[PDB]
């Protein structure tokens, strides 16, 4: 295959996305979710390791690990400590609404993704930590869950499998750094969401000090899907090592901002054009997109118009692909209030643990906030570059690397509109 | 850690008192500020010796190395769980 | 605003504070979830009933949830004061969350908190008079594509103009309940222009099944 995009609707895997059925287990099941569930946990750990593994299935929460090479970690014998699955559903990425709708629209597609993710692993129980923010669709998860202890699809021997598996869910408190997890495993146990050091990775001390897979809602609730139909079928879609099919959000300055189930490797342009009605003000009215929310590097209007929105693609463009969150910012739009308004929430959303954050994205702050004026002189541009380099990959999570990449970005691709703001404030000022 | 590498030779504190005049520490030991270096200490015992000191040796006391681990403070039944990070 | 505490009159651990009985059938199911050994990772569901309770967080509460879970106060008074929910101050009844990063900045949600400022007489982070409406600015809340919005308490108000945070305001002063959605010509999420995507009918059980399963 060489063209992408354009994906049918027979081939999606999030049917209800939008609300428009039941997202109860009668509307579930009436969609293909729950279907011959007790014959994928019969086939063994290995089975369903094998099938994500084939399927080229990457990290959707925003790394792009494999998944199956992920969750193989975990397929080692006991030591008397039990295993756990644990459904990173926090989503305090700006630009980012898709798991929102799989928790609120699809939640027994995420049951049965906690269910078969948790007998591919041996885990024992699911944790779904949950944003405190989404309340009414924790309630939601929460009816769902007892939709499927009721019909004896969970719990107690599950789908009569002789398999024992429970679902949680534990809301949060609203903390964007619980989010990473490693800061989600220390907010399920009960402390502060600070970030753990790795190693030890999660599977081996995890939550609670158990072996422990924290797994984003998509890349969970897509695997019975990939399950059923098939790897071949999820790898046939997009490019090779990035295969399969992706939920994007269109918002910014579009004319219809909306969350939309896409083929992996589609064209930026055909995406907002397509499902989005393009730019406001036609697409010569673009000024920069950042691809895949806000931890990504912004790219500018010259990168938008051959760009793919898959993994490697952007990686080329030097931004990531990161939560697949389109933010369009057309020409009526400051970027330079956008990206301090961005290092503000990287300060206001950051634990304090370690000491280049801590310190650094509340420096950058108020550079960028001399820089909205332009409060400054033009050797403060790269002053500031050296103090993202001074933060990316010193810290312990990457919300340091999340914060120094999107000055790097506003700096490589509008160094002139900075210095033409900081000269025409020396002029007016003096 | 730099301050504990080579061995010293000091000698016993003598007698400090208060000057009348300025309330100074007034001394009368003239070695009261010598502390020689020695790489080791048979060198610093046969200096020593070499010029009739009677000298008394305290041994090098050396930290023992500890069990470091990070993910004994994530223990599962263990005590060693931090409370907070 | 502030991360310590002072011994106010209204606010010292000699302030009433205990949960109802029902109360504490809740906190049973939420420690029955955790394994036996980590009764103290019941700390943040516990402590946010203990907000639903009372409505904000005085130091008795944090002191209860350290009595009722043997946890030490401090490493729930961290808690209390690392996330951003639990309020350690009293605030209103309905307490106004507006989103103004990035992608709520781009859609004018500026408007949007100018225009509860002006509705309400108070600015961000003031209290009204009367007890009813506290005002804040968040960071992101999640409903990006339905920017921009706002959150009442448990509830999201999206895809808003000035005009239909005015007449949420007005049918929450009333006593009322508004609806928690989308204000625009959209459901939920969807494109406003009609939907691009799953018109198709969902095919149902069976459905490209690999064999063998
Ligand atoms: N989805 C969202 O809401 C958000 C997503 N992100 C994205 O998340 C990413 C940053 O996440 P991180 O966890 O810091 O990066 P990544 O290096 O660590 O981690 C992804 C996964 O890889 C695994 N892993 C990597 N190397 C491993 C090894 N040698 N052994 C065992 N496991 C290994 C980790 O266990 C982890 O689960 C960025 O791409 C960022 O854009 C950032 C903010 C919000
Ligand atoms: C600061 C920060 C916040 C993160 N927030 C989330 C999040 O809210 N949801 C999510 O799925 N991943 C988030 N991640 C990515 C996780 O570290 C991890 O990659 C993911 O939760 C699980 O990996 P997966 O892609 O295999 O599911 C965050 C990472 C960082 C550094
Ligand atoms: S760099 Fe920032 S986000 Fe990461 S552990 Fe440190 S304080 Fe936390
Ligand atoms: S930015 Fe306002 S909801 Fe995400």
């Amino acid at each position: 295959k060489t063209s992408f995009g354009s994906l049918k609707d027979e081939d999606r895997i999030f049917t209800n996305l939008y609300g428009r059925h039941d997202w109860r287990l009668k509307g579930a099941q009436s969609r293909g979710d729950w279907y011959k569930t007790k014959e994928i946990l019969l086939k063994g750990p290995d089975w369903i390791l094998g099938e994500v593994k084939t399927s080229g299935l990457r990290g959707r929460g925003g790394a792009g690990f494999p998944t199956g090479l992920k969750w193989s970690f975990m397929n080692k014998p006991s030591d008397g400590r039990p295993k756990y699955l644990v459904v990173n559903a926090d989503e305090g990425e700006p630009g980012t609404c898709k798991d929102r709708e799989i928790i609120r629209h699809d939640p027994h597609k995420l049951v049965e993704g906690c269910l078969v993710g948790g007998r591919a692993m041996g885990a024992r129980a699911a944790y779904i930590y949950i944003r405190g923010e989404f309340y009414n669709e924790a309630s939601n998860l929460q009816v769902a869950i007892r939709e499927a202890y009721e019909a004896g699809l969970i719990g107690k021997n599950a789908c009569g499998s002789g398999y024992d598996f429970d679902v949680f869910v534990v809301r949060g408190a609203g903390a964007y750094i619980c989010g990473e997890e490693t800061a989600l495993i220390e907010s399920i146990e009960g402390k502060q969401g600070k970030p753990r050091l790795k190693p030890p990775f999660p599977a081996d001390v995890g939550v609670f000090g158990c072996p422990t897979t924290v797994a984003n809602v998509e890349t969970v609730a897509v695997s019975p899907t990939i399950c059923r139909r098939g790897g071949a079928w999820f790898a046939s879609f997009g490019r090779e090592r990035n295969s399969g099919t992706k939920l994007f959000n269109i918002s910014g300055h579009v004319n219809n901002p909306c969350t939309v189930e896409e083929e992996m490797s589609v064209p930026l342009k055909e995406l907002i054009e397509k499902h989005a009605g393009g730019v406001t003000g036609g697409w010569d009215n673009l000024l920069a997109v950042i691809p895949g929310g806000s931890s990504t590097p912004l790219i500018p209007k010259s990168v938008c118009e051959t760009v793919l929105m898959d993994f490697d693609a952007l990686i080329q463009a030097q931004t990531g692909l990161g939560t697949a969150a389109v933010i369009v910012m057309d020409r009526s739009t400051d970027i330079v209030k956008a990206i301090a308004r961005l290092i503000e929430f990287y300060k206001h959303e950051s634990c304090g643990q370690c000491t280049p954050c801590r310190e650094g994205v509340d420096w950058m702050n108020k550079v960028m906030a001399r820089f909205v004026r332009g409060d400054a002189r033009p050797a403060e541009i790269d002053s500031l570059w050296e103090i993202s380099k001074q933060i990316e990959g010193h810290t312990i999570c990457a919300l340091g690397d999340g914060a120094a990449w999107p000055v790097q970005g506003l700096i490589r691709h509008f160094r002139p509109e900075l210095e033409e703001r900081m000269q025409r404030f020396a002029q007016q000022h003096q | 850690v730099n301050n504990t590498k080579k061995w010293k030779m000091e000698f016993d504190t003598r007698e400090r008192w208060e000057n009348p005049l300025m309330g100074w520490a007034s001394t009368a030991d003239p070695l009261s500020n010598l502390v020689l270096t020695f790489s080791t200490k048979e060198d610093a015992i046969a200096f020593a010796e070499k010029n009739g000191w009677s000298y008394d040796v305290e041994e090098r006391k050396v930290p023992k190395p500890k069990s470091k681990s990070y993910g004994a403070n994530f223990s599962w039944n263990k005590r060693t769980r931090v409370s907070t990070k | 605003a502030l991360f310590v505490h002072r011994d106010t009159p209204k606010n010292n651990p000699e302030t009433p504070f205990d949960f109802t009985p029902e109360n504490y059938k809740r906190i049973e199911a939420i420690v029955k979830n955790y394994p036996e050994g980590h009764k103290a990772a019941a700390v943040l569901p516990v402590l946010d009933l203990a907000q639903r309770q009372n409505g904000w967080l005085p130091i008795s509460a944090m002191n209860k949830v350290a009595e009722i879970l043997q946890v030490p106060p401090m490493r729930v008074y961290e808690v209390a004061t690392f996330y951003t929910m639990y309020n350690r101050k009293p605030v209103g009844k309905y307490h106004i969350q507006v989103c103004t990063t990035t992608p709520c900045m781009l859609r004018n949600s500026d408007s949007i908190l100018e225009a509860i400022q002006k509705k309400l007489g108070i600015k961000v982070g003031e209290t009204t008079p009367d007890k009813l409406f506290t005002l804040i600015e968040v960071e992101c809340l999640g409903a990006c594509v339905n920017a921009p919005m706002v959150q009442i308490n448990d509830n999201y108000y999206e895809d808003l103009t000035p005009k239909d945070i005015e007449e949420i305001i007005d049918e929450l002063k009333a006593g009322k309940i508004p609806k928690p959605g989308p204000r625009s010509g959209r459901f939920s999420c969807e494109p406003a222009g009609g939907l691009t995507s799953l018109t198709e009918p969902p095919k149902g059980p069976g459905f490209g099944v690999q064999a063998g399963l």
